[PDB]
């Protein structure tokens, strides 16, 4: 009763609902700004989310927004040919990303996002656990309730190990395969982190302020 | 069966480069910017780990049947990840310290004081995330070669190949935790994860390091490389 707690199905109902001057930063931004819009309506579609305090809500959010938007255009990349497919439809290089100060975070994207989740085939239901596993993240600092919140990511561990031994069942290490994604993850999504400072998101609007008017929206 | 001949392997390559906290005589000596002192017994002991963390990737099953290249940078990009993690299972609650592979046993204060500086508290609220893992030899062991053999790591020469070596011990944990913890097989990818942890940790901590490099004069020769040349 694992898929039960944390359904699959639900999970995948939410990548699919938020699923999508021309200058590198320009193009970042505004592809940044363009899945900011649109989180709060990934995360309400996912199972017990909404049902956590409001004041939770918005810490998990905040908490792992940048983390949650790389893991998307990284997969949403793996059509691109040594490139990022921006959720605005343009194709972004490396060039491009040199001109916009962040080459090194692209190779890094591409050798160790892009290219595992291609040559494993992650497909959107892992990408979308992998998500709520991010998510649903219980070291969000200030959070009321964490045991909760990674009740409910364990939750999603049961679900989509649950999935993989379904789905793929001549690959048993297949769980952890998807897994060791998020240390890369990670690592990659603090290197963005440091390049706020010259990618404006939303009007300077601080994050946190955005995140709670989508909720109490 | 030939996974516990795995198990057991890494197991003896972790107790023989690394004592269990339980088996080791201590011994022991406010918060500043570094106090040089403990910095020495500090740096002197961090060397002493990483020869023994390149003692204990040797006697992993297949590592050095990578190419040389390869195990050095291997070896060069897990370091501190190991460093960090086998200090951490040597971390008392009561007592609010850390012990060292010859008994040194410090404080919070202390490591601060020794090295840690800003990174103290990250570390110690890492080590008391461990605890509630109840992870023995075999698993500290595992957890660690799967940080080593990491084919993320760039400028390999055969990536694909470390990924081969790396998934025999993804399964070797997977059976091994949720065998002696049968009612909450959470465990797995929750030990799993903590590698994330780790990154994190020790990414900062290779800022401290620079910063260290500098302000210590001559500190931290480099010293995996010649070291794996032989
Ligand atoms: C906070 C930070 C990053 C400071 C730099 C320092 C370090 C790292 N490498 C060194 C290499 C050579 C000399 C000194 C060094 C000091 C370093 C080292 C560690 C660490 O676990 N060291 C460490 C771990 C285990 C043992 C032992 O089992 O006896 C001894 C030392 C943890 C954090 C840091
Ligand atoms: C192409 C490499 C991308 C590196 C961007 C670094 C910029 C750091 C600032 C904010 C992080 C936002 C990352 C881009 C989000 C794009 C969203 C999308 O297209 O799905």
């Amino acid at each position: 009763s694992a898929n039960e707690d944390m359904p699959v199905e639900k999970i995948l109902e939410a990548e699919l609902a938020v699923e999508p001057p021309n200058d590198p930063v320009t193009n970042i931004c505004q592809a940044a700004d363009k899945q900011l819009f649109t989180l709060v309506e990934w995360a309400k579609r996912i199972p017990h989310f909404s049902e956590l305090p409001l004041d939770d809500q918005v810490i998990l959010l905040r908490a792992g927004w940048n983390e949650l938007l790389i893991a998307s255009f990284s997969h949403r990349s793996i059509a691109v040919k040594d490139g990022i497919l921006l959720a605005t439809g343009l194709h972004v290089h490396r060039n491009s990303a040199h001109s916009a100060g962040v080459g090194a975070i692209f190779d890094r994207v591409l050798t160790e996002l892009v290219s595992k989740m291609r040559d494993m085939q992650m497909d959107k239901t892992e990408l979308g656990c992998l998500r709520a596993i991010v998510l649903f993240n219980p070291d969000s600092k200030g959070l009321s309730n964490p045991a909760e919140v990674e009740a409910l990511r364990e939750k999603v561990y049961a679900s989509l190990e649950a999935y993989c031994k379904h789905k793929y069942p001549e690959q048993p290490g297949r769980f952890a395969k998807l897994l060791l994604r998020l240390p890369a993850l990670r690592s990659i999504g603090l290197k963005c982190l440091e390049h706020l400072f010259f990618f404006k998101l939303i009007g300077d609007t601080p994050i946190d302020t955005f995140l709670m008017e989508m909720l109490e929206a | 069966p030939e996974v516990g001949e795995l198990i057991e392997k890494v197991r003896k390559a972790h107790q023989e480069t690394f004592p269990a906290l339980c088996q080791l005589g201590k011994y022991t000596t406010q918060r500043v910017s570094l106090d040089i002192d403990l910095w020495d017994k500090f740096s002197e002991l961090s060397t002493k780990c990483i020869i023994k963390t390149v003692e204990f990737a040797k006697q992993l099953p297949g590592f050095t049947t990578l190419t040389i290249a390869d195990q050095i940078t291997l070896l060069k990009a897990a370091c501190l990840d190991i460093l960090i993690l086998r200090i951490c299972t040597r971390y008392t609650p009561e007592q609010d310290t850390m012990t060292f592979s010859d008994g040194l046993t410090l404080n919070r204060t202390q490591m601060h004081n020794a090295g840690f500086g800003p990174l103290t508290d990250l570390v110690f609220a890492f080590a008391n995330q461990l605890l509630p893992l109840e992870m023995d030899d075999a698993e500290t062991g595992l957890l660690s070669a799967i940080c080593l053999i990491c084919g993320d790591r760039q400028d390999l020469e055969q990536p694909d190949r470390v990924d081969m070596l790396q998934e025999p011990l993804l399964e070797a944990l997977k059976v091994y935790v949720r065998k002696r913890r049968p009612s909450r097989p959470h465990m797995f990818p929750k030990m799993l994860m903590k590698i994330t942890d780790l990154r994190s940790i020790s990414a900062k901590g290779a800022e401290r390091v620079i910063t260290l490099k500098m302000e210590i004069p001559g500190s931290m020769p480099p010293l995996i490389q010649e070291m794996l040349e032989n």
